DNA sequence: ATCCCTCTAGATATC
DNA sequence: GATATCTAGAGGGAT
């Protein structure tokens, strides 16, 4: 995807009334916010910063009096830390005023003629202007009809929401007419303010992957078979990348060497042996004979065990550090039948199957629990590893509901149960028992990697600063909403002078 | 006390395995 | 502590003897029997102390100096030598040399070996949780012989109940019964199975001591010791625990070529450029981004994953309803009250589980287990006692700790489409899974790589000549399931698959 | 539906 | 000081 | 080139 960024740095964005910022700064605030967003999430995208308004004239196009102060700053190019300096710096507010309808004569041609050689599957041109520059209409059908045949999306970014001067009202209504000319009228959504863009921009992109596709076959017995496809749906994210250790003194990571050395007091690595502890004693057990006596199985196996009640497989049994989603094999109306055939009936009955699965020829058997999982989209199985013997640890605690010592008045049950009404994290509408989240904790971010991806580009940009803290937008997206803290002032305010806590 | 292994005292006996037996 | 165990094996006069031909004596049944024992606490307990004294021989390896008893072995851990010298006795062709380098023959005093097995005890310099004696014999007649021995037999017997000691029985086979309680009923510890009747089948609880166990029967403790804040003053102290962990296999050991010892190895990094070792402070990590290289301090990437102290915190309550199945994470925790680092917690935490329970909400929490992790959120979900018909606690009270995911965790699927299937077929895959249905319990399957190792280095320091073959119980069992169904499998196949589909290809 | 500057 | 358990990094196949 | 697994190293608490 191209993406080319078209930002007046006109005379009339440099004044606005005092009690707000300048709209050259939000813009500038949301193009630099857009591009740390390209950097740390590396996906091939190309982007381009054309720049109209300037006092300097930088275009492929010159002509006469048209296509005059517009430049090129930069051109189709991977993102960079040296844009964002670029961007932070080299930047200023100018001192003429230019056609943005020019402007996009410039990034056209831009994205035309610097497109050659590669793919593109979107392309995309956005304008940041507030629409205060007089200019004249007298091309814009011909720009119409290059953007269907070029097939290059827009998006206009206005210091408004769609007491403005008339002739902004004037320039609203040529955008307008643009937006319905391209795509319709639900072009009308496609104009966004700098504060709602600021606001959608204010994290760094999640970090996305790939599932693979694992084909297999469902074997209920041994004449019973359905072709399937199983991805991976959750799992414990971890970092694209890793830290690397490099010399404190050039910085490279190739005048290192990372070695082991063993000592009974020297041993050389060709003259040491495998072995295993048997109670007190020390037997060897060599490598090569250990791969003869391993378990040996044939991989790559969904077979089932057998059915059973789903009220029987608890759900703090779970293991496993994985969830697979198991759909019928692509491409297959046969295989989508059978599937779906065991799903529905599953769910008639509330019963589950007992599955054993295996990756590979390399992988230790598993045995699993698949549970009908049927959507108004989609419908397919969801298998969740099941524990072995070994793998249950039983404990034994004092029970608390026959405890003299530690059993609750009923001034003390009454003040927990005021808490828990306060403190609700949901609410029920429309009187049909829909609950809707006022905290859903599956749409925010991993905090881990927000503040990671902070403390790295704060770096580049100043590599002599500490690191600096926490933003205040991460605490507030991992805090509930203020009204519930609000409503639970008082309820834990008797709690605390109804349960005596002491620290010994 | 019933429900404990003659083994290793303070845990119970484990119920030996056997799988799958269909009704 | 330690769990302790002595067993005494008695070779008085007739241990060597069968009223049938075919079937083991008395003797290499005990021996089988505390053969079985070391190999099921070398895999579960390897630190606990187990020994073996023989009374009744003509010799003495005591360090009391009293005759007539051998203590073939001191308490200590359990090992592959002590089993292979125990095997030197196993069935024939050990009983003589058992009769050889030890024999029968000689007059026996039960209070004095009492007093040998109390002395093993005492001489122990570790802390013994249980100390028991196993009592392996068949023969109850000397003690009526003599009453004056047998009242010191049952005074010494007295003597070693009150200092700790459980002494047990377990009787071997002989002609006429058991004949219970002509003079035991009063040394051992009586605790219950007080049957009048001599017993004439002849092993009461040897069949489970015969049973290996194969499992870690890993000891209760916390994993960690955390502090849950309704607010930032209202503390209360809980304990978290793993109530389902991953077994592993044990990790291997590097041993030396010939002599045969552990090696300590450790890592040391050293620059290629001068040969020479560098420091961990003498090295910074860096990572590269766009077309800039980054550098960090070894310090600064610790100190960036710092978000706040140990502990939970309360976000809010949430209906159980929000909560998805599919939406698994990562392995269950227990959150369990300690009253031993604030006092008062108990009570707070039974009235939060009580009225948790009562309106079916779930307490949200975000978590951090120790210092320096960028934390979770977690749901509370509360968890009622269940007793079973025996009055045995099967599912402990407390709080449930669900790992909730981040946007991060979710993967995108596929676009597919959605392909209803007919009634008709529904109602005969509902056949299908009518057909094979069972009672699942989640101790009913073992890990097949867990049980072929420890059959593996079984045979190895046991020198078998070939290993046990573990029989696979995940593996499905396609001739039953075959029969079960029947005409079924062939109708829904028809049914479903038109006659050209190859599901194999 | 996210498409242009804000994917 | 030893053991247990989560985390990080390293080695090896299919996609 | 990333994806996914099992194996083999560092590191924080519980007792």
């Amino acid at each position: 995807a191209a993406v080319v960024l078209c930002m007046d740095v006109g005379f009339t964005m440099s004044n606005s009334i005092p009690g707000i910022e300048s709209p050259f700064e939000q813009a500038k605030k949301v193009i630099t916010m857009f591009v740390q967003r390209q950097v740390f999430a590396e996906n091939k995208d190309e982007i381009a910063l054309v720049l109209f308004g300037t006092d300097g004239t930088d275009n492929p196009l010159s002509g006469g009096d048209q296509y005059q102060n517009i430049t090129v700053h930069r051109h189709l190019m991977l993102p960079d830390f040296d844009l964002l300096e670029d961007i932070e710096s080299k930047i200023q507010p100018g001192s003429q005023q230019a056609d943005f309808l020019d402007a996009l004569i410039v990034s056209m041609d831009v994205i035309q003629h610097e497109t050659i050689g590669k793919k593109f599957e979107k392309r995309h041109i956005e304008i940041f202007t507030d629409l205060s520059s007089r200019f004249s209409k007298s091309q814009l059908d011909i720009i119409i009809h290059s953007l269907k045949k070029c097939d290059i999306s827009l998006q206009f970014f206005l210091p408004f929401s769609l007491g403005i001067t008339e002739q902004q009202k004037e320039g609203l209504e040529i955008v307008k007419m643009v937006m319905i000319s391209l795509e319709g009228e639900d072009g009308l959504d496609e104009i966004y303010s700098f504060s709602e863009s600021l606001r959608k921009l204010c994290v760094f992109k999640k970090i996305e992957r790939h599932s693979i596709h694992w084909p297999c076959r469902l074997t209920i017995g041994s004449n019973l078979s359905i072709r399937i496809a199983a991805y991976k749906s959750i799992l414990q994210e971890r970092v694209k990348k890793t830290w690397t250790v490099v010399d404190a003194k050039t910085l490279k990571k190739e005048d290192i060497q990372k070695e082991t050395v063993y000592c009974l007091t020297e041993v050389l690595k060709e003259d040491i042996i495998q072995g295993f502890r048997y109670g007190s004693d020390i037997v060897p057990f060599s490598k090569v004979d250990e791969e003869q006596m391993k378990y040996k199985s044939e991989g790559k196996c969904f077979s089932v065990l057998g059915f059973c009640k789903s009220s029987q497989v608890q759900r703090r049994f779970f293991m496993g550090n994985q969830v697979l989603k198991v759909f019928a094999a692509r491409d297959d109306e046969a295989a989508a039948v059978a599937l779906s055939s065991l799903i529905h009936a599953l769910d008639d009955l509330d019963m589950v199957a007992i599955v054993r699965y295996a990756y590979d020829k390399r992988a230790n058997p598993q045995v699993g629990v698949a549970f009908p999982h049927i959507k108004h989209n989609y419908e397919c199985l969801v298998y969740v590893q099941l524990p072995f013997m070994e793998d249950l640890r039983q404990y034994m605690f004092s029970s608390l509901k026959n405890s003299k010592k530690y059993a609750p008045t009923e001034a003390q049950l009454n003040a927990v149960d005021a808490l828990i009404d306060s403190m609700s994290l949901a609410k029920k509408d429309e009187k049909t028992d829909t609950l809707e989240d006022l905290f859903p904790t599956t749409k925010i971010p991993n905090p881990r990697f927000q503040r990671l991806f902070q403390c790295l580009l704060h770096r580049a940009l100043h590599p002599r600063e500490p690191l600096p803290p926490i933003q205040q937008h991460i605490w507030n997206m991992l805090n509930p909403p203020a009204e519930v803290t609000t409503k639970s002032q008082i309820p834990l305010s008797k709690i605390k002078t109804l349960f005596p806590l002491i620290e010994a | 006390c019933p429900g404990e292994s003659l083994i290793n005292p303070g845990f119970k006996s484990k119920k030996p395995a056997g799988g799958v037996d269909f009704d | 502590g330690r769990d302790s165990l002595i067993f005494l094996v008695d070779a008085s006069k007739a241990m060597f003897e069968s009223q049938s031909e075919d079937e083991l004596t008395p003797f290499d049944m005990s021996i089988q029997c505390i053969q079985s024992v070391y190999i099921s606490k070398i895999i579960s307990s390897d630190r606990d102390l187990l020994a073996v004294v023989f009374y009744g021989t003509e010799k003495d390896k005591n360090s009391v100096n009293f005759k007539n008893i051998y203590v073939l072995q001191e308490l200590d851990n359990p090992g592959a030598k002590r089993i292979l010298e125990l095997d030197q006795f196993k069935g024939q062709q050990g009983q003589k040399r058992f009769q050889d380098m030890m024999g029968h023959g000689s007059d026996y005093s039960l209070s004095e070996v009492l007093w040998v097995c109390a002395n093993l005890f005492s001489d122990v310099q570790f802390k013994m949780s249980h100390k028991r004696i196993m009592l392996f014999t068949n023969e109850d007649n000397p003690h009526g012989n003599d009453s004056a021995k047998a009242s010191r037999a049952r005074t010494k017997a007295g003597d070693l109940r009150d200092t700790g000691i459980f002494l047990d029985l377990m009787h071997l086979k002989k002609p006429g019964g058991f004949d219970i309680s002509l003079f035991y009923r009063d040394i051992i510890s009586i605790a219950e199975d007080e049957d009048l009747r001599v017993h004439f089948e002849e092993s009461s609880k040897l069949e489970d001591l015969l049973r290996k166990v194969r499992a870690k029967e890993t000891r209760k403790r916390a994993l960690s010791r955390l502090k849950l804040k309704l607010n930032k003053d209202i503390v209360i102290s809980v304990g978290i625990y793993n109530l389902v962990q991953k077994a592993l296999k044990p990790p291997p050991i590097k041993l030396y070529r010939e002599t045969n010892e552990p090696v300590k190895t450790k890592t040391r990094t050293f620059n290629t450029s001068t040969g020479g070792l560098l420091l961990p402070s003498d090295t910074k990590r860096s990572q590269i981004y766009g077309s800039r290289q980054i550098i960090l301090e070894k310090e600064e990437t610790e100190e960036l994953k710092r978000f706040d102290d140990p502990g939970l915190m309360l976000m809010g309550f949430k209906p159980l309803v929000l909560l998805k199945k599919h939406h698994y994470l990562r392995p269950s925790l227990f959150v369990y009250p300690e009253e031993s680092l604030v006092i008062g917690s108990s009570t707070l935490f039974s009235a939060l589980l009580i009225k948790c329970l009562e309106k079916e909400v779930a307490a949200l929490c975000r978590y951090t287990p120790r210092r320096n992790i960028p934390p979770y959120f977690v749901a509370l979900v509360p968890q009622e006692e269940e007793l079973d018909d025996q009055k045995i606690q099967v599912t402990p009270p407390g709080f449930q700790l669900v790992f909730l995911p981040f946007a991060d965790d979710k993967r995108k699927m596929p676009f597919t489409e959605k392909i209803m299937a007919t009634p008709e077929q529904v109602g005969k895959m509902k056949a299908i899974v009518e057909k094979l249905r069972f009672t699942y319990r989640s101790d009913s399957f073992e890990n097949p790589v867990l049980q072929q190792h420890f059959r593996n280095l079984e045979a190895l320091a046991l020198d078998l000549m070939e290993p046990e073959q573990a029989v696979d119980l995940t593996l499905p069992k396609v001739e039953a399931m075959n029969k079960r169904l029947g005409s079924l499998v062939d109708e829904f196949k028809e049914l479903v698959y038109p006659p050209d589909y190859n599901p194999e290809g | 539906k996210p498409r242009g500057l804000f994917s």
